Order: structure tokens, then C-alpha cells, then sequence
């Protein structure tokens, strides 16, 4: 029945803190949060040059080209200081940078029928084999190598390598014809030569009506057997200014928030006096540690997000003209709003702790204890048979489909191909005898086990109540 | 007794069903293909003058003397140009570089101006200049509720009406003038149309609304309104509805005589409370759809008197809408009355052998669909929120998350973005609907055994 | 178990029935047919002029005037190869090399007339002219233009044997202002020069249908197309199209002339089983209407006979129009009505084999297979079907509901059948909500959640009240 | 409980073997395939001409001429840098600077006779030929053109030592009039041009196939590239082609030298359990043929026995070819056997180490874990089988009404077996019900409701009657146990 559970005090306290957990989370996000990422990202990407080169068009070396010298700087260099203005309102942090990564002449020894046809041979990429000589006229820095230490800058594990933070760089000048010309000179010495694994095009916009920056980043990856792949990631953020009233009330919200995690946690710790005794035994007593971790976590990143954009506008504005990493703290501002959004998730879900309702979910954990032994002897006889056809996706198709082209991707698909969300015609293209095979027997084996496990619940019940009325 | 409320509820319903004329979707249709084309290729304040010369003067002026585009539409009066703006306090960023900018919402600069927007010249306002804020009174008009504003009415107005040659002249002396400048907010095109081929009249209005990053959000509106006379039909409706009303009159004195006869005690016997708030609603249909008329008559005298002037017509097309809404009511009045005289005359139960329509069981099952629902909604925003559109609200997280009940939506993007995270939430909203519906079926199968 | 009913000897002189009608109607085929109307389609549909204006993006008379005119000629009369050397074969043209043109296309148009209304009585010095909506009442039926050729002349349908068009708007007429192609493709760019230049489409057009058929002889199949554009009293255009695929000389190989047997064993069958239809009736005086197979019998037998009627109709009709077309050419050779009602007997082939395959439930009878439904509905059904009934009550009133809030934006709300199925395809799981969202961005999400909640509420009850009768007594 | 029958020995033996059949299927894919393909097709079937002619845009004889002229030599052919610098190797055509060009592209024809067909009355004076549809007993093998070159002249099937093809309206064969394009851009732009001028594409042709095959020597991966253009009847084109990633050369790495271990290992394993197949048979005399595991086993290890075969078949296949490339160039080099063995090869091995996976079940054994569905049929099985061929027969009923409603309309009705999946995709709610509209607009929706109506209808009986048997036996069991 609806009745409040164990106490008066502890349900409205709870909703004290659940109220500001879920003001203090919807108060560091933007409400024209995603139109600054469509309007950035369709300026950027889905802007064509003469002969119709787009930036996810891009399909060779001479569309890189006719990308960079076209659209990128059309775009980044706007019309009509000392300063560029994009869109007349828009601020271009710093000056964009071009990186390349390459790849040693003298690592992938050919066979013995073609090396007097292929003289040298580039492998894949892998730090192990990576170039780390002057090329070209060996002159500047477009053309020297730089270890990750020196260029401040991390891992991307973007598309197939998880490539480095190194390379060969060169920093746009200010102007729009000095860079033009900048271009021209790294196209008619070869820049991108059978050597290029990946270039990453990275820079940063700030607006001020809206307190927003939109950090985007652009790679191109050349793979072993020519092409190019386009990829690319725009984020945003928010750098928060303690000017308004609003702002201070969200201090408010934040400090009464610690409190609030700091009485969560000394009042967990006191009940453990209860050693091992029914502690570990509640499954609650793991939601309140995984609460108390996270909200731990958000304030350490908070204060260290503080530190960090603190420094680099400090940096931005002591020398402009020169590179402001701000690729580190998008990613790790996506990864606490992330965690912040799991955290509310969970602060959600422990209302039903504190408050009872009616008595199907009070006995909805009674009835998943039901299936005790069942589901352990079936969670291992349902994954074998789908590791077992995610596998034989892979092989069957993954060279012509896409969804199949890994293992991970084929687990996914097949996962995807349950919630009813399929391209058949492609599966049906790739291999149109053993593609309509493999389809209808999935589906008629995921149908089987659903069926299987159902019938083995309500069967459960009958024998239960028999041995119950007959013992 | 009964036969005569069967009766008079079937001509209710065919009352309101018989209110369908096809001819008002195409004609909208027609025009959004017309003004709506090269509309989305403008994002600066300068791209408005080549699209205004070559998608928008020739389909306002189709070789014909008044009609719109392939004769049909007439147009009527004279077009607008409309123009709110911010007070010109750009002298603060003197390059609008970055500082804590956005003062109080900047709300509108009303204050007349000279030449250019060169301070003005007396302190009088006129109302034959473009630089003079009007007013919303004097104008005649109404708060335009844009895709992200109110724009609470009036500003700065211009018109280039009834010839080709005297709008080319204007968006010249636009052009060179500058009027529309960095510092304009909302810009809308504003006409009417009147179609005699089937009695219509259309109102369009184009809006354009500039984003907080420099842009321009566009969109296009139209209000239809048919102006027939009070008959010109077939007798069979008119029969129809001239029976139906003396009707409704008969129940309305029914209803009074009931209440004269218990005076006060009358809100427990809510089998009367439908039945005089469909008389109410229905006398307010016939009232207001012909008063709307009568001011549509009253505007076109109006037109008549003094032509080549702009004129509005949102009063009647107010009174359309809420005439269009009355309706919406009367249809779910009439069929909860349907059925709660369907449920004692012939005694079919509906939530019974499982009713629990006390104030707990009910009161439950609300609160925990609405919990289950705000938080999968709230985290949905949050997590995928900057990125895909359906997430991109609260409330339309909301609907999102019940098409995804429903299957409508699909969600493959949620998977292809976050791999490990919305896979994980799926999974768990899953595992919980399966268990609540076989917690259903074991609960059914031990009440009726246990015993 | 399996028993059969009422014989054996009978169940094998139907199988043998069956076998008959499946080789009839699966011999009469071509594994050949979809692809030549996907070919003629993309030919016409699909190929851009100048300008890049192909047929389903007409949206004005330019536009059409724009398309009659480049990818039309081109892609009617072929007379070189793609070397740029002459075909060998003189006078006609064969589009894609292998299908002849049978005849020659036909442009029509139905004109409405001036004054088929009473304007406004406010709009009575500005608006000197209505053209009311299409209707068979207020057509023009005078000259106009130069008012001398046969395009700017009324001929009624019976001077034009042809017949209605069911188009996207209503059914029009069968008469109209016509006119011939001829033969060359420079005398046919100049025919419809001067019907541009003499204003042909004026304000009060109502629809211009454009023509013509096609023969393939390495199959043997006809390609009938027709491509209308409807110009509303609204505004704008809807172009729309119909081609049609048929084989109407049908007898030409020798597998052809084997399916020359099968008809009659075919119309032998018919003429046995009307004569036991007799006898049962003969011994049942009235008690033959609670059978309600033999329902189903009746209907196999009147579909029959009218599906061999249709064939003497077919044959006569196809004789006179190669009699016509090789006596006269240079005229249109009326090949449409012809296809539409081949289509139509094909369709009505389909359904009553459809018809003849579930009647094997009449014979072979399972002993309680599918069965543990009506059993339930049939002693439940008040709670099951009294609530069903409430459930469509409920349902029509949403369905107005949707028309009347959306309906002037959303296409699929446009009229109230549209609404109905619509819904229907909601509760499938096919939907774009975006469309009704900006259509009203209040009422919109109301509408949708709430109508999803009530058919959750209502199948769940229904499982329910479903459920828990099996273990209600028994 | 989690016993394992068949005494622990069996079953560590048998996860040996299972990991290496892993480990040898696994090793020898390279994961640089699919971009592989993806830059070899986006490359071929996708770059328009100056017209706006891809390869998948083919719609005529005159756009083939516009394809096979323009994006198909500046794709093969690649001398240049993208700053106009030549390259450095020479006299060879490096793909993306990368992607070597074995051999030269082949372009091949088939063609029908001309009179195989009959006009019957009344166009016989009108239409005086007739070519019928493609099959080989009806096909051209006379001279035509000029009558001198290869490209017109007819080459049987054993001369060229070509093969059939399944296309996607029939199944060719593998002789025709053929041409290979010689070394140069320049001089094969001017064959493909006396192959214009004078008619090679006329009303008798059928299907044009061009094949050719890269090398990328980075990672070790050959790619065949064959494009099928097919002319039916009716007139216009029907573009297809198959482009297929394979690795012919094994052993260019020192990871190899550990597979061929692993392949010797996986031999003495075969050879163990045939011999040990042997006994069972032995012992049981006809009781072996009892169970179905034994079937199993049995596919299993033919499936091994074909892929050691396959093996040698293609090493000195590859051998071959390859000395026959590097012995003499400028010749057409048959590459399309060998991928397209070595792929049905590659999805021999994937179904046997599926197999092999699902037949581990054998050896671990759960209690009662799915035999919850099993032990409630077999109580069913006579009715189970009378619901099966009622539902089969309207479903095939409904089938056969939607191929013939619709079908020379609609895409996925075209034929009978897909009209058969196209509703079971129905079921899963997978639809295109405009196009069903648009092609009847009055059958269309009957068709599609009713068969909505009735799937569920089955549905519906299935469920009531599966949770229905299981109370009523339990009820009985407790009636009968007073
Ligand atoms: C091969 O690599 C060496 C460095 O190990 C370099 O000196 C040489 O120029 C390279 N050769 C070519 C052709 O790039
Ligand atoms: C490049 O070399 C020139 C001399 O050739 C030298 O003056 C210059 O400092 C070098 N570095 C550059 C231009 O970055
Ligand atoms: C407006 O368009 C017309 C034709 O489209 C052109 O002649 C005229 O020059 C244009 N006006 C301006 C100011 O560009
Ligand atoms: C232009 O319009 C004005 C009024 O708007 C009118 O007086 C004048 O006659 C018109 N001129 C032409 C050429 O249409
Ligand atoms: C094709 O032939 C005609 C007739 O001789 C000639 O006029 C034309 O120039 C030729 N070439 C074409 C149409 O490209
Ligand atoms: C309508 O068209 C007719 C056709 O000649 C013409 O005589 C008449 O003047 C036009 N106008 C009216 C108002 O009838
Ligand atoms: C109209 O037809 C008549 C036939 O009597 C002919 O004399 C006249 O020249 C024609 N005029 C035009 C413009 O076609
Ligand atoms: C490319 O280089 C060649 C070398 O002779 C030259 O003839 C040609 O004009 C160049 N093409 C360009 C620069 O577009
Ligand atoms: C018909 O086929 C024969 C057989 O070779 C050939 O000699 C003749 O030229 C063909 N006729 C035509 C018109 O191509
Ligand atoms: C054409 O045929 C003749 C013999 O008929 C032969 O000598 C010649 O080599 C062939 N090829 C040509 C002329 O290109
Ligand atoms: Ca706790
Ligand atoms: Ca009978
Ligand atoms: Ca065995």
C-alpha cells in the first residue's frame, strides 16, 4: 500500500538534497548548448568548396587539399582589429594548428615475388615504427619531428591506433593570405607523402552572449592501403562567471551540497558499527557508497576544472599567436557531466528506498529472487550461442558491412538486431544465401530463449505453490 | 426519454465531425512552397536583400494586377516589413571581444533615431518614417510568438506595397541606408492573401529570429480562415444544424427548470454537469463563429474605406483559433458522455475483478510512473542532450522517452554515440519492464490458486 | 489428429483443382515485368532537363512547359545509336532500341469555366473571376484561342472513347481539348511551341494528362503509360502516374500453348462444381445458408465466371485496336482502358486464389489447433467485447481529434481516413513525431502521450481480463 | 548443478582443439580489410564522370560509353603526384600511390543470337528481330564488326578457362568476345575508342563484365574488382559488382611460422577424433546413427577434411599465377577464381567453427535449465504440428496474394521467396507501408491490415494455449496426487 516508509525525518531530508542535487546539476549546462554545436558543425563540415568538397567528403590527398585551402580558411578568417571574428561574434581562441604523424620507409618487408617491383614498403601505424627524422627541406617545423613532451599534448584513441601526441606541426599565422601561403608552401614541398598515417586540424571558439566554448577537432587518417577516413569531435564548455545572482545562489547550491555528502558519509560510517552484520547484506548500503564516491569526485574535478581554465586563459591572454590546449579540458568535462548524470540517475532511484508503494514493487525483488539458480544456468548457456553467432557475423560479413567490421561492432549490432533496429538489405547484399540464414535463425533463437525462460518463471510458481499446499 | 439524448449526441458529433473542408491544406501547402524556397540559406542580416529580389518579389507580384502567384490568391492591402532591435550599447565592446557582456536582455530600443540611426532631429513622433519606433497600439498588432521569443510587438516599419518597381526602389533605399543592421533582433515579412476560388483567407508572416551566436533562425506561419456566409451549403446541414441548436435551446431549458427545482445541491449530480457545459459550449461555438464574421466584415469595410494600407486581420483569426479549440472540447465532452450513458444503461464494466480505485492504489501507480519516467528523462537530457535533438529538453526527453516505450523512436543513435552507457540504460529498462510484467502474471497466477 | 472431412474422393478432386488454378495464374506471368516498368519509369520520371526540372517536381505551368518540351522529346523519339550513326529501321521509334511506340501520345486538358461562382460580396470590384473546384457540372465546354484546332475545341467523352480517372484530387472526365503528337520529334517540338505560345494553360486548367504505350516483342509485354498533373483551385501542382504493365496478346510460344488445356480443364471444373452447388441446394431448400463455406463457394464460382468473361471481352477488344492501329496510324490508339481493366481482372485473379487456398479448411479439418481463442471469446465475451467496442469508441474520437488540431500542417492527418491509419501505424511502432511537434508545440506531446497511454491501458486490461480467466474456476 | 558428462579428459582435449581451430581462423584475417574495400569501391562505383555518371548511375548504352571513358581510366591509371611531380616507380599503375596493378583490366561480352523469338502476327512486319532473354542455348558465337579483332570474335568457355557468374538475373557463362586494355592511359583510351565508333554494345548484348586486381604490399591483401553491367530484355542497365579483399600469400611475417604449427597441430586433431569416430561406429552398429551429435560430428570433420584440401589446391594455384604474371606481362592474369574460392573458403570455416562452438554443449551439461520449452512440447508435439501447417498455409496464402497484387510495382515483392521474407520482416516490425499504398490503393491497406490482424490472432493462440497446457496438467497432478 502507499505508506511512507522507515521515517518522517530521513524522506524529507532526502528530498532536500535531491531537490539541490537536481539544481545544482541542470545549473552547469546551457539550454543553447546544442545549437552552438550545429551551427559550428555544419560551418565547418557541411560547407562545400568549388568542385563540391565538403570536410566528410573528403576521399584523397587532393581533397585535403582542396579542403584546406578552400573552406578551412574561408571559415576560420572570416570577412568583414587584429583579431578574427567569426560570424561578427564568435572569438577564434589562439591560432589553429596542422599535425601529421608518420610512419618509418623501412618496417613492412615485402615478399619474395614483388621486391623487385616495390622497392620499400610503409606499415600500419604503431608507435613502435614511427618516423622521427626531418623530411622535406628539413627546415622548419612543419617539417621536424616534436616528442610529446615538447608539444604539450595526449593520446587519441580516435579511429584504429590510439595515436600519439606528437608530430609535425605548423601554427596558422593571423592573417588569411599569410596562411594561404603557408599552405601553398607545405602542398608544393610533399607534407602528405606515402609516409602520413594522420593529421589532426584542432582549434577553439568562444562566444560571449552565451558564456559557451566549442573546442573542435578535425582527424584524417591515411591507412596503410590509401584512402582517407574522416572523423571528427566538437565539444563544448562552460566557464562558469560569478557576476549574477543566479551564480552566487548556485554557490549556495554547491556548498550546501558538500554538506550534504559530508552528513551522508558520517552518518554511513556510523552505521557500520554493525561490522559485516547486515551492512554488505542490504544492496542499498552499495548505492549510498557509489552516491558518496561520486559526489566526491564531481567536487575534485570541480575545483580542478577551476585550476585549469584559470591557467589557460591566463596563458591565452598573456602571448596570443600560439597554441591553447584546450582538447584536455573539454574531454575531461565531458567525462564528469557524464558522471554527473549517472550520479543523478542513482540520487533518482533511491527515492524508492525511502518511500514504499504499492505492493507489486515491494514484491518485485521477491519475485527476481524467484529465478535464484535458473538465471546463472541461463546467462551462460544464452552468451555462449551469442558470442558464437556474433563471431560468425564477423566472419561471414565484416569486409563488405560496416556494423560487422569488428567484434565489438558485431556484439552491438546483434544487440541492436534484438531491439528491433536492423538494416537487412545490407546483411542481404553482403551474402544473399547464408545473410538470410544467419538473420532468421538469430532471430528465431533469441525468440526460443525468451520463450524458454518464460516459461521456466511461471513454472517456478506452479511448484512452489504445489509442494507449499501439499507439505 | 433516452431516445431523444441518443439522438440529439449523434447530431452533436456530426456537428463537430462535419467541420472538414481539404481545400484549407493544400492551399497552405501551395504557399509554403513558394516564400519558403532559399528560405534556410540565410544566416547573416545582409543575405536577406539578393533572397528578397528573386524568391520573394516575384512570387508577391506574378504578372497578374493584385493576385499572388498563377492568379487564384488575391493579395490584400500592402506588405510589411518589421524590425525590432537592441539599444546600440556596442560602444562598451568597442570590438566585441570577450567580457561580461549580455546586459539585462537588451529590451527593445524604443526611441526614435534620424537619418541613419544617427540621434534624431525633434522630439515629436511620426508615423510615415522608418526610424521611429510605432508602437503595438498604433500598429494594430500582436505579440508574434517566435521559435525562441515573444517579440511583444511593434518597432521599426516599412512598406513596399502593390507594384514591382515601388518594392525594388525600397529594398534599394534599404540597402544603401543600412537599416538592417548587427544590432537588429527579429526581422518579419508580414501580408495577407484572399482566395475566391474556395472562400479563404490566409495570413502569412515570415519570421526571422537572430540566435545568440550570430545567425538567423527562419520560419514561416500561416493562419487560414474560411468566410462563407451564415448558409450557402446543402439544406441537409442546414436542416442539420438549425435542429441541433433548437435542441441544444430545449436541453438548456431542461437543465434550468432542473436547477430552479434543487437549487444549490447540484455539483454531487455531475450526469448534469456535462450536460450544461455542452449547452454552454455549443451557444459559445454559434456566438463566436459569427462574430468572427462580423468583424471580418467590419475589417473589409475598413479595406473599402481607405486602400493601399496595411491591414491586419488576427482579431478574427484569434477567434478562429479559440472557435477551433471550443471544438476540441465538445468532442471529449461528447464522448465521456457517450460512454458514462453506455456504462448504466447497459451495465459493462471496465476496470473490474482488478479495479483498486481506491485513493492509494491509483495515487501509486501514478507516482511511480512518474518517477520512472522523470528519471530516465532527466538523464537522457543530460547525457545526450548537446548532441541529439530528440534529448534536447526536459519535456522532450519526456516524449522521447515514451515513443521509445511505444517504439516509435528508434534508438540508434544513443547506441552509436554512447556505446556502454545507453546500452546500459536500454538493458535496465528493459530487465524492469520484464519484471513487472512477469511479476504481474505470477501475482494473477497465485491469487486464484492459493486457495 | 488430422481427419478428413466429408471424403477422400473429394478432397483429391480439389487438390487437383488447385494445382489447375496455380499453374492458370502462375503460368500467366513475367519473371520479366517489374523490370521494364522500373526502366520506363526511370526513363520518364526520373531524367532531368535543363534547369533540372523531371517530372515529379513540377510546381508550375513553367515547369511543365519546361519538361513537355526537353526531357520529354528526348525520351520518346529515339532514331541513332550512341555512336551517332541512324538506326536501320525507318518512321518509327523504338525507345531503348527494343520497344516500340504503338500510335502516338495524346496531351488533354479539362478547363473549368469563368464564372462557376458568385465571389465574395466584399471582393466584388477586385476579384473580376472564380474557377470553383473540378466537378463534372461547371466544366468549359467552348472554344478558346485561336479557337480552330482540335485543341481548343470541347469534344464530349463519347467523340473521345475513354473513360474516368480515379487522380489524388477526385475522378475527372473522359472528354477535353486534345491533341495528337506526330511523328517527327522537330514537327512535335513545334506543335507544342504553338500550343505554349497561344496560351493553353490558362487560370482555369485543371488537369493535363499526357499518354501513351509501348511493345516490347523479345518479351511479350505492353508498357502503358499515362502521367497526369493536377493544377487545384488552390494553387500549385500534383503530378502523379500510372504505368502499367500487361500482357494482352498472349499466345505466342509453345509453353503458351499449353496453358491453352488448363482453361478448359479449368471451366470443366467450374461447370461440375455449379452442378453439385445445385444439388446441395436442391436438398437443403433453405437450410443452405448456415454453411458459411458454401458462402465461400459462391463467390469462388461468381469470381470464376466473371474471370472467363473478361477473356472473350479481352480478345474481341485487343483485335479491333491492331486492327485499328495498322490500318490508321498516326492516331492514338486507345490502350489504356484496356490495361486498367487487365489490371483490375489480374487483381481480382489474386484475390480468389487467395479465396480457393484457405478454402482447404473445408475439407482437411484439425480437431482443437487453433481454437483455445474463440473458446475463451465465447464465454468471455462480455468483458472482452463490450470493452472492445468501448476501445473503438474511443479510439474515432482521437482520430477527429488529430484531424482537427493538426490536419492544415501534417499530411497524414490531411483527411480522416489518413487519421485512422495514422493511428493504427502509431500502434505498429511507424511514426515521426517531429512533424506534429512543430505542427503544435503544445498540443503535440498532449495528443501523442496521452493516446499511447490509453492503448497501453487498454491492452494491458484486455491481457489481463485474458489471463486470469484460465485459472478463474477451472 | 553444472555436471560435466564425458570424463573430464574429453573434455580438455576438446577445448584444446577449439582453441586452436581459433586460433587458426582468427590469424589469418587481417583487420585492414573492410577500409580495404571501402577506399577500392568508393573509388570505382562512385566518382561521376564530367556528366554526373557514376557507375551505380548506368541507366543506358550511352552512359556506359560515358563511364568506361572517363572515371574508369583516371582511376586505374595513376602516374602523377596530387602537386603535378611524377611519381618514382615507372611504367606501373600504383592505385592511391599504394595498391599495385597486376596484369591488365579485362573487358568482356556476351551475347544473344538473333533469332530466337517469334513476333507471331502482327508486328511481324513491323519488329523484324527478335533477341530472347539470356540463356545458353541461345547465344551468339559468329562474328560481328569488323569480324578481325578479339573483341569480336567468340572464345568458348574452355579457351579463356573462365567460369559462370550468378548475377542478378541469371547466371552467365564464362566465354565472350573480350579486349584487354593495353599498358598505357593514352593507348587504351584509343581502344576503347574503335569499340565506340564501331558498335560494340548493340541490341544482341547482354552483359559486360570488367575485371581487374590490385596488390596493396603494406599490409599483405589482394583486392579483385569486378564490375557487371547486365542489358536485359527490356532495354537499360542493371549495374552491379564484387569486389572482393583476400590474403593468397600466407606465410610474408613471423607470426606464420606459429600457424604453421597450429595447422599441423590442428591435422594429428582431426585425425584423432576420426579415429576415435571409428570405435562408436564400431561398437554401436546402427544405435551410432541414434543421436544427432554424431551427425555433428560427422559435418564437422568433412568440413575439416574440404579445408585441408582447399589448402593445397591453392597454394598451387597462387603459384602458378604468380609465375605466370611475373613471366609474362600485359596480359589478363585470372585472379576471380581464386578469390572467389578462397571467400566461400573463408564462410566454410566460419559455419564450422560456429558449429564446433555450438557443439560444446555436448560436453558441459546444465540440469534443466532449456528444456523448459522441450518437456511442455512433447506433451503438445500432435497439435504442435496441426497449428504449424495451418499458419504455414495462410502464410503462404498471403504470400502468394502479395506477389501477385503487387510485384511488378514494389521492390521487395518482386519475386516469391521475397515476398516470404519481406513479411516475416513484417512481423518484426520492419515496413514500408507507403509503398504498399501508393502500388493498390484500395487492396493495399486490406492486405496489410488483415495480415497484421492475423498474425497477431496466432500469436495470441499460441500464448494462451502454451500457459494454459502447463496449469491444467499441474491442476490434474494435484487432483490425481489425493
Ligand atoms: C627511406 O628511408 C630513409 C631513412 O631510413 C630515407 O633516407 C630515404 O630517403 C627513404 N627513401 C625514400 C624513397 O623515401
Ligand atoms: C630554414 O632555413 C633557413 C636558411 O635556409 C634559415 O634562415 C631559417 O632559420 C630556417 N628555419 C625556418 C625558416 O623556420
Ligand atoms: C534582382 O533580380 C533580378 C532578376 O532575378 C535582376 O535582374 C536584378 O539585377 C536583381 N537586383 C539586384 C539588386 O541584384
Ligand atoms: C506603384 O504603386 C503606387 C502605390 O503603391 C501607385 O500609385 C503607382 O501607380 C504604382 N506604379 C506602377 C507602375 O505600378
Ligand atoms: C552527329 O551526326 C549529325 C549528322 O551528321 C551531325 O550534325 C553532328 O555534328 C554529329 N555529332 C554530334 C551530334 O555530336
Ligand atoms: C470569362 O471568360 C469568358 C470567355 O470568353 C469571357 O467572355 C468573359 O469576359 C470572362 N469574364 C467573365 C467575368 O465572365
Ligand atoms: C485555324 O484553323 C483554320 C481551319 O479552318 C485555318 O484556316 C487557320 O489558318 C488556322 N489558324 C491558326 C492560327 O492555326
Ligand atoms: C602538370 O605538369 C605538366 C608537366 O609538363 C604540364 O605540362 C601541365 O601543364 C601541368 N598541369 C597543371 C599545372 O595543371
Ligand atoms: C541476324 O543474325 C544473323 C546471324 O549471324 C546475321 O548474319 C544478321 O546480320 C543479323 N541481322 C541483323 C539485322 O543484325
Ligand atoms: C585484320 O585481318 C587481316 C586478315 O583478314 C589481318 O592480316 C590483320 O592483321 C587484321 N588486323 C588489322 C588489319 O588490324
Ligand atoms: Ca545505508
Ligand atoms: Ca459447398
Ligand atoms: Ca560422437
Amino acid at each position: 500500500e502507499l505508506y511512507v516508509k522507515t521515517t518522517l525525518r530521513e524522506l524529507v531530508v532526502y528530498i532536500v538534497f535531491l531537490v539541490d542535487i537536481c539544481l545544482l546539476t541542470y545549473g552547469m549546462t546551457s539550454s543553447s548548448a546544442y545549437y552552438y554545436t550545429k551551427v559550428m558543425s555544419e560551418l565547418f563540415l557541411h560547407t562545400p568548396s568549388d568542385s563540391g568538397v565538403s570536410f566528410q567528403t573528403i576521399s584523397s590527398m587532393s581533397d585535403f587539399w582542396d579542403f584546406a585551402q578552400g573552406p578551412l580558411l574561408d571559415s576560420l578568417y572570416w570577412t568583414k582589429g587584429s583579431h578574427s571574428f567569426i560570424y561578427y561574434e564568435n572569438l577564434l581562441l589562439g591560432a589553429p594548428r596542422l599535425r601529421q604523424l608518420r610512419v618509418r620507409n623501412d618496417s613492412c618487408v615485402v615478399h619474395e615475388d614483388f621486391r623487385e617491383d616495390i622497392l620499400n614498403c610503409y606499415d600500419v601505424y604503431s608507435p613502435d615504427k614511427e618516423d622521427q627524422l626531418p623530411f622535406g627541406p628539413q627546415n622548419g617545423t612543419a617539417w621536424t619531428y616534436h616528442s610529446q613532451n615538447e608539444l604539450g599534448g595526449s593520446s587519441h584513441w580516435g579511429r584504429l591506433t590510439s595515436y600519439s601526441g606528437g608530430g609535425y606541426y605548423l601554427d596558422l599565422p593571423g592573417s588569411r593570405q599569410a596562411s594561404a601561403e603557408a599552405l601553398q608552401g607545405l602542398q608544393e614541398g610533399l607534407w602528405l607523402d606515402r609516409g602520413t598515417r594522420v593529421v589532426f586540424i584542432d582549434f577553439s571558439v568562444y562566444n560571449a552572449n552565451i558564456n559557451l566554448f566549442c573546442i573542435l577537432r578535425l582527424v584524417v587518417e591515411f591507412p596503410a592501403t590509401g584512402g582517407t577516413i574522416p572523423s571528427w569531435q566538437i565539444r563544448t564548455v562552460k566557464l562558469i562567471r560569478y557576476v549574477n545572482n543566479w551564480d552566487f545562489f548556485i554557490v549556495g547550491c554547491e556548498v550546501v551540497f558538500c554538506v550534504f555528502i559530508f552528513y551522508y558519509v558520517v552518518e554511513e560510517i556510523l552505521e557500520i558499527h554493525l561490522h559485516r552484520l547486515r551492512y554488505l547484506s542490504s544492496v542499498w548500503n552499495i548505492l549510498d557508497l557509489v552516491v558518496i564516491l561520486l559526489s566526491i569526485v564531481a567536487v575534485g574535478f570541480h575545483i580542478f576544472r577551476t585550476l585549469e581554465v584559470n591557467r589557460l586563459m591566463g596563458k591565452l591572454l598573456q602571448q596570443p599567436d600560439t597554441y591553447a590546449d584546450f582538447e584536455f579540458l573539454a574531454f575531461w568535462q565531458t567525462q564528469y557531466n557524464n558522471m554527473n548524470a549517472v550520479n543523478l540517475f542513482f540520487a533518482w532511484i533511491k527515492i524508492f528506498k525511502y518511500i514504499s508503494f504499492n505492493k507489486t514493487m515491494t514484491q518485485l525483488s521477491s519475485t527476481l529472487a524467484r529465478c535464484a539458480k535458473d538465471i546463472l544456468g541461463f546467462a551462460i548457456m544464452f552468451f555462449i550461442v551469442f558470442f558464437a553467432y556474433a563471431q560468425l557475423g564477423y566472419l561471414l560479413f565484416g569486409t563488405q558491412v560496416e556494423n560487422f567490421s569488428t567484434f565489438v561492432k558485431c556484439i552491438f549490432t546483434q544487440f541492436r538486431i534484438i531491439l528491433g533496429d536492423f538494416d537487412y538489405n545490407a546483411i542481404d547484399n553482403a551474402n544473399r544465401i547464408l545473410g538470410p540464414v544467419y538473420f532468421v535463425t538469430y532471430v528465431f533463437f533469441v525468440f526460443f530463449v525468451l520463450l524458454n525462460m518464460f516459461l521456466a518463471i511461471i513454472n517456478d510458481t506452479y511448484s512452489e505453490v504445489k509442494e507449499e499446499l501439499a507439505g | 426519454g433516452t431516445l431523444v439524448q441518443i439522438l440529439f449526441l449523434t447530431l452533436l458529433m456530426t456537428t463537430v465531425y462535419s467541420a472538414k473542408d481539404s481545400s484549407r491544406f493544400f492551399l497552405h501547402r501551395a504557399i509554403w512552397k513558394r516564400f519558403s524556397h532559399r528560405f534556410s540559406e540565410i544566416k547573416t542580416v545582409e543575405d536577406f536583400y539578393p533572397w528578397a529580389n528573386g524568391t520573394l518579389l516575384p512570387n508577391l507580384y506574378g504578372d497578374y494586377r493584385g493576385f499572388i502567384t498563377d492568379g487564384n490568391s488575391f493579395l490584400l492591402g500592402n506588405v510589411l516589413i518589421r524590425q525590432t532591435r537592441i539599444p546600440n550599447d556596442i560602444f562598451f565592446p568597442g570590438s566585441l571581444h570577450k567580457q561580461m557582456k549580455s546586459p539585462p536582455q537588451h529590451q527593445e530600443d524604443r526611441e526614435n533615431y534620424g537619418a541613419g540611426w544617427v540621434p534624431p532631429d525633434t522630439n515629436i513622433t511620426k508615423v510615415d518614417s522608418i526610424w521611429h519606433y510605432q508602437n503595438q497600439e498604433s500598429l494594430g498588432g500582436y505579440p508574434i510568438q517566435g521559435e525562441l521569443a515573444t517579440y511583444s510587438g511593434g518597432g521599426y516599419v516599412v512598406r513596399l506595397g502593390r507594384n514591382h518597381s515601388a518594392a525594388t526602389r525600397v529594398l534599394q533605399h534599404l540597402e544603401q541606408r543600412r537599416w538592417l543592421d548587427h544590432c537588429t533582433k527579429a526581422l518579419f515579412v508580414e501580408f495577407t492573401v484572399f482566395n475566391a476560388n474556395v472562400n479563404l483567407l490566409c495570413a502569412v508572416t515570415l519570421i526571422l529570429e537572430s540566435s545568440g551566436v550570430g545567425t538567423f533562425l527562419t520560419s514561416l506561419q500561416l493562419d487560414s480562415l474560411t468566410s462563407l456566409q451564415s448558409s450557402e451549403r446543402g439544406f441537409a446541414w442546414i436542416v442539420s444544424q438549425v435542429v441541433y441548436y433548437l435542441l441544444v435551446c430545449y436541453y438548456a431549458f431542461i437543465q434550468g427548470c432542473r436547477l430552479k427545482r434543487q437549487r444549490l445541491a447540484f455539483f454531487t449530480r455531475k450526469r448534469n454537469l456535462l450536460d450544461t457545459s455542452i449547452v454552454l459550449i455549443s451557444f459559445s461555438i454559434l456566438g463566436l463563429s459569427m462574430q468572427s464574421l462580423s468583424l471580418l466584415h467590419k475589417k473589409m469595410q475598413q479595406y473599402h474605406c481607405d486602400r493601399d494600407r496595411f491591414i491586419s486581420f488576427y482579431e478574427a483569426l484569434r477567434v478562429n483559433s479559440a472557435v477551433t479549440h471550443l471544438r476540441g472540447f465538445l468532442l471529449l465532452f461528447a464522448t465521456v458522455r457517450v460512454w458514462d450513458l453506455l456504462r448504466h444503461h447497459a451495465q459493462l464494466q471496465v476496470i473490474n475483478k482488478t479495479l483498486s480505485k481506491a485513493w492509494d492504489e491509483v495515487l501509486g501507480f501514478i507516482l511511480i510512473i512518474v518517477v520512472l519516467l522523470s528519471s530516465y528523462a532527466m538523464t537522457f537530457n543530460l547525457l545526450f542532450g548537446w548532441s541529439i535533438s530528440d534529448y534536447q529538453s526536459f519535456f522532450r526527453s519526456i516524449v522521447t522517452v515514451v515513443g521509445l516505450l511505444m517504439g516509435t523512436s528508434k534508438h540508434k543513435e544513443v547506441i552509436a554515440l554512447y556505446p556502454i552507457l545507453g546500452s546500459l540504460l536500454v538493458l535496465s529498462s528493459i530487465i524492469l519492464m520484464g519484471l513487472v510484467i512477469i511479476n504481474l502474471f505470477v501475482s494473477a497466477i497465485l491469487i486464484a490458486f492459493g486457495k
